[PDB]
RNA sequence: GCGAGAGACCGAUAGCGAACAAGUACAGUGAUGGAAAGAUGAAAAGAACUUUGAAAAGAGAGUGAAAAAGUACGUGAAAUUGUUGAAAGGGAAGGGCUUGAGAUCAGACUUGGUAUUUUGCAUGCGGUUUACCGGGCCAG
RNA sequence: GCCUAGACCGAGGACUGCGGUUUACCUAGGAUGUUGGCAUAAUGAUCUUAAGUCGCCCGUCUUGAAACACGGACCAAGGAGUCUAACGUCUAUGCGAGUGUUUGGGUGUAAAACCCGUACGCGUAAUGAAAGUGAACGAAGGUGGGGGCCCAUUAGGGUGCA
RNA sequence: UUGCUUAAUUGAACGUGGACAAUUGAAUGAAGAGCUUUUAGUGGGCCAUUUUUGGUAAGCAGAACUGGCGAUGCGGGAUGA
RNA sequence: AGCGUGCUACUUAUACUUCACCGUGAUUGCUUGACGCUUUCACGAGUAGGCAGGCGUGGAGGUCAGUGACGAAGCCUU
């Protein structure tokens, strides 16, 4: 609203809040990002290092869907299992039956090893894993089945 | 005429009220501007000054810093009091039988606390059964997690997070973070 | 003015007053205000004549007589902040004053019959004691004025 | 009807209030002779001590001696000049002093310390050594006392014992006696008493404040002429 | 509500020193003192008079 | 372009330049440039007639709810101007504060109570004036 | 200790307190008593004017303006920090490890309101130029403080979120 | 306690346990202390005392500390930042 | 009624003292208005600039079953 703004209580007062002697100008200092070298490089040095120069190799074409790969963690491995059917999984998973979780039908490429797993064996189907959680996995009597 | 050793007509600095126009958050106000004003117990006056808070001030406090909160030594059937919301924590592989008072329950919070054979109450509740806040445990949740954090107090040498859109090798990178190219700081 | 309708919580009762200290104590007259003295009357319409003190009544104020047949100023009230209390005195001690109070000079044209006969046997009395000092009688029927160089604040009364 | 109930309330609890009102002055006379007795004693410690003093004098006058008397261990100084154009450091040291406007009075106790600092707001201020009597009246007319950052009237020897009876003052003559000879309560009874604001002096100052006294002006030490002029000024 | 002087109310005087009422009775502000007639500088204190 | 329905838009110096005989009048050799300008009244009932005047017109009269609506047209502000009235004024005027003087305004005899003399109305209601109780304000 | 002249003021509004004189009274937590006059008015306000005193033309840039610095003869109407895209802080609100119905589909009393969901965006993982790798020694750590809560009994101890 | 140090059982740092209780170790003051985010205007200055440089000097130019004017009316200096 | 110097009294700032009232900050208490009532103290200069609380305008949703041709709006006026 037009009627919260400061406009409406500047008037009256000759320079509207803008100063008599710095003055209110069309672009004093340049446009956008004029002078990053020079006037502005207090500015940039203190607020943005590293904006000038290249670090780094290019890539022409890059496609992100190769490089999709959304992790899970393993304390949040179990969000898979059926809600439903949680709580009967964690008291009767055994190496002769445990839960099969295909992580990768949930939307997750790497099965990360944060956090702690129930003492239940689970078998986790998943592209990639990291090396703890694999060990965290057949820790606790499960097993990690590789997918594509 | 007065030398003035400090400045005249400064406000407090507090909040003597909550910044909220919602209705029912003034009436447990107006409850414990009564406690505050009249039982001379240290809780009431807590309670008063942080329904006040705004909300950065008053962090969600997951159900697993109240399970973490409910395993200090003596403290298994402390009542837990938050002035905020009580958020759920899926990475729970267990959660206790409570009594936790709140302003508000998230779905995945209230149902696990009743699941687990506890009780959420609000914070009128608790003034029934403890007008003087006894045998309680207030929790508070991470103040310094929020992001705008990150870039508070920025600059050389500082260690914080740069304010900026996107995020790559060709986005403040290059001269002033690598010896390389110039300088680093 | 404006549409603000009063609200119920603006009573109309009018709080009593607080209980007050001021209990008063009596009127201490100057040392010049002896029964007897002869008063100069500085306002009202006997403004400037020279008259008899008799009596403080109860009220504050001062009897006076003129007498009537010298002056023409009657049994009266004054106040004693309008009166230059002189020196010169008369014998009052044979005149019997008690019977002059507040409620005699009570309001209530013409003269009450009482009034004129307390005058005339006042008036005895005092022109009994008058006709022994010469030219009492006639400084009495006097009218009283500031002469040109006159000062008040030199002059002995 | 609800007249007599109201009626009746207040008479119940004006009764009972009336018996609380007999306990408790009962109990309060006690403590009114108590301080009655403290009053007395430190009149007469006073005029036993003025008359050891000059019997001191007369004997060492008498023995071929000079009695030199006791340096004056208390000053009360005021604050002559207005608040504009001061240098930091003596405005710094009236600020310390409490003496943060014209004609504000406070009393020290003089150390070494207390004395550097007075030399410091001396081109400010007059100060002297003051009388038992000028204690006492600058206390009673414009005496204040310092309860919860208020400024509040001396009027009641209750707000005297609730604010300093940790340090055995239980009436406005035990702060006097305190103040005057300077006792080991000095600086909480003191800081207690809010400034005195006095007005200015009848009679005036003399044709120009704002150079020694010595030099014929105002400020500076007096010593005992500050007793003439809080007189003038209180 | 209203500050009252005890150096002019002589209530509120006895109200603050109760002794102020026994400093009345005794005349403590005119108190004579017993003493004998002497002078101790007829002898080298008139050093002060010349030297 | 054609045909429709709409709007927290603008309201005749606005909204398109144009609400009107507006891309008009007019300017420029020319390309081009380009306005101003809406409102009597429900209805002309747009004032017959008489009179003065060379005439425009004016005065009577007439129409109209209004002519304090007469095509100079609803309302008709200010600048500016005439007349009347009031006042001031020795090389400006104008201003603040204070009081005087003149003009204007305001307010407790209250929604005053008791009766009462005494009267207009529907035993009772409104007025009125004399008494007493009491009240308001300014003062000693 | 005592006597005495004048000025200004009278905030408050049942009682409650501290004292003084003796379950009473007072000068002691803020003015009452009494009398006169006025209500066609004493009293108060405004306007105009006279008198006394003070008062330079505003706005502006400027160290400095009444300036021999600039605009302004006068009046009316108009007249200048807006909206948008993307963002920082703070705050309110809904839900909360999720969140966002409105691209679209349904529906409709039809640009409204009501309803729907796959995806997608942001968040839930960082780091390295990259290939890549990828977050519990421990009650998710220890120490000194730390509000609140618990046991105490000045003190002291326990538990100690942010 | 240690992977550092000493010829060492010597030391270094950080510790467990014990002793020293309100005069817990000068004065004075303290409308309390600590902490955080965000943003305006400004970035021509000038003056007075004192120290002081160039200059014959200047109502000149340049520094040091403080106080002022600017940004501030009021009483005084007739008038005047 | 000049110069140096001493003395007595007197004159008056928006300064100081006591009081009233306004606002601001704090502060005491308060179980059909607590966004309220109440006790108390201290403080009040301000360009550029920040913030707060208000006054006014065109139009919009709701309401006053609001005003109005028996006179709305506008306009002039000790
Ligand atoms: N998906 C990228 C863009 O996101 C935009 O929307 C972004 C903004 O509307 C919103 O901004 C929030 C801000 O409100 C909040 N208070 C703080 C938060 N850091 C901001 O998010 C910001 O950071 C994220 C990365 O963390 C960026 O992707 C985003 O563009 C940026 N605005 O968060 C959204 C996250 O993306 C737009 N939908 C559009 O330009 C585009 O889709
Ligand atoms: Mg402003
Ligand atoms: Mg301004
Ligand atoms: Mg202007
Ligand atoms: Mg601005
Ligand atoms: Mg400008
Ligand atoms: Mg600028
Ligand atoms: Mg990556
Ligand atoms: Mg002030
Ligand atoms: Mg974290
Ligand atoms: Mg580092
Ligand atoms: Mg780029
Ligand atoms: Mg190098
Ligand atoms: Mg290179
Ligand atoms: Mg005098
Ligand atoms: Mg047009
Ligand atoms: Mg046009
Ligand atoms: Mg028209
Ligand atoms: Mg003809
Ligand atoms: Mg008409
Ligand atoms: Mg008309
Ligand atoms: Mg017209
Ligand atoms: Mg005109
Ligand atoms: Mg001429
Ligand atoms: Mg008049
Ligand atoms: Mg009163
Ligand atoms: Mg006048
Ligand atoms: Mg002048
Ligand atoms: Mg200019
Ligand atoms: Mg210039
Ligand atoms: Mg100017
Ligand atoms: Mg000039
Ligand atoms: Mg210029
Ligand atoms: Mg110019
Ligand atoms: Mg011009
Ligand atoms: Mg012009
Ligand atoms: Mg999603
Ligand atoms: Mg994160
Ligand atoms: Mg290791
Ligand atoms: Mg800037
Ligand atoms: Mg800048
Ligand atoms: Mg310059
Ligand atoms: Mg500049
Ligand atoms: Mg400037
Ligand atoms: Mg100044
Ligand atoms: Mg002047
Ligand atoms: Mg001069
Ligand atoms: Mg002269
Ligand atoms: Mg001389
Ligand atoms: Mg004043
Ligand atoms: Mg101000
Ligand atoms: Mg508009
Ligand atoms: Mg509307
Ligand atoms: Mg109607
Ligand atoms: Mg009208």
């Amino acid at each position: 609203p037009t009627r919260l703004t400061k406009t409406r209580k500047h008037r009256g007062n000759v320079s509207a809040g803008k100063g008599r002697i710095g003055k209110h100008r069309k672009h004093p200092g340049g446009r956008g990002k004029a002078g990053g070298q020079h006037h502005h490089r207090t500015n940039l040095d203190k607020y943005h290092p590293g904006y000038f120069g290249k670090v780094g190799m290019r890539y022409f074409h890059k496609q992100q869907n190769h490089f999709w790969r959304p992790e899970i963690n393993l304390d949040k491995l179990w969000t898979l299992v059926d809600s439903e059917k949680k709580d009967e999984y964690l008291s009767k998973s055994s190496a002769s039956a445990a839960p099969v979780i295909d992580t990768l039908a949930h939307g997750y490429g790497k099965v990360l090893g944060k956090g702690r797993l129930p003492e239940v064996p689970v078998i986790v189907k998943a592209r990639f894993v990291s090396k703890l959680a694999e060990e965290k996995i057949r820790a606790v009597g499960g097993v990690v089945e590789l997918v594509a | 005429g007065r030398d003035h050793t400090s400045k005249q007509h400064v406000r407090s600095g507090h909040r003597t009220a909550p910044k909220s126009d919602n209705v029912y958050l003034q009436l447990l106000v107006k409850l414990y501007s009564f406690l505050a004003r009249r039982t001379d117990a240290p809780f009431n006056k807590v309670i008063l000054k942080s329904l006040f808070l705004s909300k950065i001030n008053r962090p969600p406090v997951s159900v697993s810093r109240i399970s973490r909160a409910l395993k200090q030594k003596g403290a298994a059937e402390k009542t837990i009091v938050v002035v905020g919301t009580v958020t759920d924590d899926n990475r729970l592989l267990e959660f206790p039988k409570a009594t936790i008072a709140a302003l508000r329950f998230t779905a995945g919070a209230k149902d696990r606390i009743l699941k687990n054979g506890g009780e959420a109450i609000t914070l009128d509740q608790l003034a029934l059964r403890a007008p003087k806040g006894q045998n309680t445990l207030i929790v508070r949740g991470p103040r310094n997690s929020r992001e705008a954090v990150r870039h508070f107090g920025f600059g050389p040498h500082k260690g914080k997070a740069p304010r900026i859109l996107s995020k790559g090798r060709k986005f403040e990178r290059a001269r002033g973070r690598r010896r390389s190219r110039g300088f680093k700081v | 003015m404006s549409q603000v309708a009063p609200k119920w919580y603006q009573s109309e009762d009018v709080p009593a007053p607080k209980q007050t200290r001021k209990t008063a104590r009596p009127q201490k007259l100057r040392a010049s205000l002896v029964p007897g003295t002869v008063l100069i009357l500085l306002a009202g319409r006997f403004r400037g004549k020279r008259v008899v003190y008799l009596k403080n009544l109860e009220d504050n104020t001062l009897l006076v007589s003129g007498p009537f047949k010298v002056n023409g100023v009657p049994l009266r009230r004054v106040n004693a902040r309008y009166v230059i209390a002189t020196s010169t005195k008369v014998n009052v001690s044979g005149v019997d004053v008690s019977k002059f109070n507040v409620e005699y000079f009570a309001r209530e044209k013409e003269i009450k019959a009482e009034r004129v006969a307390d005058q005339k046997s006042v008036d005895a009395a005092l022109l009994s004691e008058i006709k022994k000092t010469p030219l009492l009688k006639q400084y009495l029927a006097a009218s009283f004025s500031l002469k040109n160089g006159d000062r008040p604040h030199l002059l002995k009364f | 009807e609800t007249l007599q109930k109201k009626e009746k309330a207040q008479q119940k609890t004006a009764e009972e209030r009336a018996a609380a009102k007999k306990v408790r002055k009962a109990a309060n006379k006690e403590k009114r002779k108590v301080i009655f007795d403290r009053a007395a004693a430190y009149q007469k410690e006073y005029t036993e001590a003025e008359r050891s003093v000059i019997k001191a004098k007369r004997d060492a006058k008498a023995s071929n001696s000079y009695y030199v008397d006791a340096q004056p261990k208390l000053v009360f100084v005021v604050r002559i000049k207005g608040i504009n154009k001061i240098p930091p450091k003596p405005r710094k040291v009236l600020q310390l002093l409490r003496l943060t406007q014209i004609n504000a009075g406070v009393f020290v106790r003089l150390t070494k310390a207390t004395s550097e600092l007075i030399k410091l707001a001396e081109p400010y201020v007059a100060y002297g050594y003051p009388s038992l009597s000028t204690i006492r009246q600058l206390v009673y007319k414009r005496g204040f006392g310092k309860v919860n950052k208020q400024r509040i009237a001396l009027s009641d020897n209750a707000i005297i014992e609730a604010n300093l009876g940790k340090f055995n003052i239980l009436s406005i003559e035990d702060l006097i006696h305190e103040i005057y000879t300077v006792g080991p309560n000095f600086k909480q009874v003191s800081n207690f008493l809010w400034p005195f604001k006095l007005s200015n002096p009848n009679g005036g100052f003399r044709a120009r404040k704002f150079q020694h006294f010595i030099q014929g002006g105002d400020t500076g030490n007096r010593e005992q002429f500050i007793n003439a002029l809080v007189k003038q000024m209180n | 509500v209203l500050k009252k002087n005890p150096l002019k109310n002589k209530q509120v005087l006895l109200r603050l020193n109760p002794y102020a009422k026994a400093y009345a009775a005794e005349k403590v502000g005119s108190a004579k003192v017993e003493q004998a007639k002497v002078k101790p500088s007829k002898g080298q204190f008139a050093e002060v008079l010349k030297n």
